[PDB]
DNA sequence: TCGAGAATCCCGGTGCCGAGGCCGCTCAATTGGTCGTAGACAGCTCTAGCACCGCTTAAACGCACGTACGCGCTGTCCCCCGCGTTTTAACCGCCAAGGGGATTACTCCCTAGTCTCCAGGCACGTGTCAGATATATACATCCGA
DNA sequence: TCGGATGTATATATCTGACACGTGCCTGGAGACTAGGGAGTAATCCCCTTGGCGGTTAAAACGCGGGGGACAGCGCGTACGTGCGTTTAAGCGGTGCTAGAGCTGTCTACGACCAATTGAGCGGCCTCGGCACCGGGATTCTCGA
């Protein structure tokens, strides 16, 4: 009989795993797509230096890191393990930025 | 449709630094607009800093100076 | 004894042209005062700064636009820039 | 023979000082020198700003039929309108109160 | 006997006090706390009438929007009262502690 | 003096807050997040003061102490 | 016979530039002049907050078997302390992660 | 070729002296200039603001004092001062 | 409470590229005088902040009852987690072109500083009308039979 | 569904004090002039950004099975809301004293500015050891009978 580990047990070692690390977790061409596809509703023929992206990049993880500390917070007062929407929308509320 | 090369693995990547065990189906819509508003907000008084200096490259600085503008003082770039 | 100045008289003669028949009150009258000092004092900090960042010398016209492009949101700043365009090209024009 | 005196708001055709500006924008350390257009632009924006505020309270004086301004009126103009309430989002108003408001899961049945 | 349920009084005090604007703590109990407050730092003190008056100004407001965020916070736990844990959280998310 | 603010005042600021019940234990908490706010405010505006060599604090003082904290107060001079 | 040169750090025991600070005060437009012990004072704090975070710094460092100083160290650093977060509540550092931390509930029974 | 400047000499001689055999590298030293500067300016703008309130035109070591109180929270605003009225006593002493 | 399995930790060896020290040199910081104003100190005038006493009444306090809301326990089902297989594109290395950031001269128009002269805006006093306050309806909203 | 009871909106009359406006005066803004350097424009150089091509392989996408967590429902009990009777202290008015804020006049020391002079800190080289990676074995945590 294959060997299976219950639910639950994975996920607390992948979190064990990426609090003790400090490498960026988002792929580099992507992100790099995307800020180019924002910039043009504001300005055509635009170039970036190679500092700036990283930069943008290093700002965006920190923000959505912090926004996932919160809402964990909300979704464990709501008595629950499992976050929502709705734990997003309200932490946001209260943060002052809706 | 660059939007969708933020990825659900990544998102995942990133709830578990911030420390969430379990997650919903339809949380990744939703992280997706938080970003792309965010990232609007930067971007703008970016270019709006490179049009006053008169160039035609956005650098590290006016990107510093944006997030400083926000209350998001960045260090270890200028 | 010394004397202290306001945006009295300037904020009335505004009133007095949207709305002719309205008056107004002395504790509505500083709080108009203190919304004036405080919206030139973040405009100024922010023309200084650019003029700093650029290695200038001088405060401009195109640094003040600068400024309330970064500060105003939407519309009333494409208000804002149209009214003081209008302006300095009637005072130039004389 | 000197000319007769013109005041520089008039040439602008404003009605907020020019030559004020000018002096606060001099003694504020703000820079070494000081352009000409300058206090013309800042002037205008100020009077714009203030114009704005002004109709929205007389209009909303007058629906509760009064004839003056009070700091209520001022707070209801400013928390109604949504670019007003985002420019000034982080500023208290004596003497203003609140909105009304109630959730509605707290209504009776 | 003309005994009203509970909850009708509380929802018209809600709808008295959301229309007025004047101040709801005693002006003198303000008062002795702010100088008994302030003697900590320095002795032999002494107020303009006008300080007084801004800070109790201010004290009102903070608290009137700190209740605003508790009131949130309890109706996402499936509630209509409010506890000392929703005040706790409203701040740590608030970044006050 | 913490006790002279009454369980009426405090209701009545719930009132406005838009609250419908109040469990009994919040009057205590209230009296205490009072407390750190008005100290933390005080402390500012005293040092101000001594600051000018005066024995008198004043609403200027009130006012520069609150606004160096994100809480700009229209109203008594600026 | 002019006399031997003497820098004003060394006159004031430090090793932050005092000369510096003062060209750096004058050319920011802060104030109409400057006075001469402002330069020293500020000189004094800068490099008492400097030897603070580095000393924190090096013991992180050294907790982990290592003779270099990065910038994970000085996150922890940081973070660590209770004035110093204080301090530095609002601001980022490029690659220093997060502090661990798992909430008591997720834990298994 | 311009040639630009930084805190990096000075950073390393403190260093030097609280823990006489540990390196750094340059990312951290990035980091360390950014803090140098980012206090520098903190405590520039408070003692400019001082000044102009008290309606005076000169920048001194009491507004200095003053802005670090204002700044820094709890102990190291004690030590912080300390350390200042020190520096400037042995500087006057020559 | 024990065995099997998967994951993490410890350790010995190799190899390389980045931290750390040295040299030339040029520009910014130091030294020595001179000058004019900002600020420090004393004296005086008068605002306003503090302390007291009597009284009227509106708010605070304390108690009793009951109803509705909080909270524990049960049961169902469906959705999210763990794992194996196939597919896709990210990443690294290397070439090639040219757009634009950065620096150096040259010249001129704009802004700072003075001096004379006058009108805009401030302090002060005065009269009347908008709004506050009391009383009497009239009407809307809740509650139990 | 409706009558009884209670709270709230509306109208009319009457007082009162704050707002809107003249009036005198004084200082700060405008008109006219001069001088010097900050910035605008043209030219040149070389760096760093963008685009292409191929190979390897690690990450992403898809499908399946099952277990546990979310959610609705029911029941019990006690904590908070509402109302009434007694007590306490705040608000208002008026007297009275002096501490300290605010202004003015003298005078002197300190900060700005300018001209010689020299050494500290920056840019450009080298070079060796701290750390990154690999492979092997040891120990620990989880899961089911």
């Amino acid at each position: 009989k294959p060997h299976r580990y219950r639910p639950g047990t994975v996920a607390l070692r992948e979190i064990r795993r990426y609090q003790k690390s400090t490498e960026l977790l988002i792929r580099k061409l992507p992100f790099q797509r995307l800020v180019r596809e924002i910039a043009q509703d504001f300005k055509t023929d635009l170039r970036f230096q190679s500092s700036a992206v990283m930069a943008l990049q290093e700002a965006s993880e920190a923000y959505l890191v912090g926004l996932f500390e919160d809402t964990n917070l909300c979704a464990i007062h709501a008595k629950r393990v499992t976050i929502m929407p709705k734990d997003i929308q309200l932490a946001r509320r209260i943060r002052g930025e809706r | 449709d660059n939007i969708q090369g933020i990825t659900k693995p990544a998102i995942r990547r990133l709830a578990r630094r911030g420390g969430v065990k379990r997650i919903s189906g339809l949380i990744y819509e939703e992280t997706r607009g938080v970003l792309k508003v965010f990232l609007e907000n930067v971007i703008r008084d970016a270019v709006t800093y490179t049009e006053h200096a008169k160039r035609k490259t956005v650098t590290a600085m006016d990107v510093v100076y944006a997030l400083k503008r926000q209350g998001r003082t960045l260090y270890g770039f200028g | 004894r010394s004397r202290k100045e306001s945006y009295s008289v300037y904020v009335y003669k505004v009133l007095k042209q949207v709305h002719p028949d309205t008056g107004i009150s002395s504790k509505a009258m500083g709080i108009m005062n203190s919304f004036v000092n405080d919206i030139f004092e973040r405009i100024a900090g922010e023309a200084s700064r650019l003029a700093h960042y650029n290695k200038r010398s001088t405060i401009t016209s195109r640094e003040i636009q600068t400024a309330v492009r970064l500060l105003l949101p939407g519309e009333l700043a494409k208000h804002a820039v149209s009214e003081g365009t209008k302006a300095v090209t009637k005072y130039t024009s004389s | 023979a000197r000319a007769k005196a013109k005041t520089r708001s008039s040439r602008a055709g404003l009605q907020f000082p020019v030559g004020r500006v000018h002096r606060l924008l001099r003694k504020g350390n703000y820079a070494e020198r000081v352009g000409a257009g300058a206090p013309v632009y800042l002037a205008a924006v100020l009077e714009y700003l203030t114009a704005e505020i002004l109709e929205l309270a007389g209009n909303a004086a007058r629906d509760n039929k009064k004839t003056r301004i009070i700091p209520r009126h001022l707070q209801l103009a400013i928390r109604n309108d949504e670019e007003l309430n985002k420019l000034l989002g982080k500023v208290t108003i004596a003497q203003g109160g609140v909105l009304p408001n109630i959730q509605a899961v707290l209504l009776p049945k």
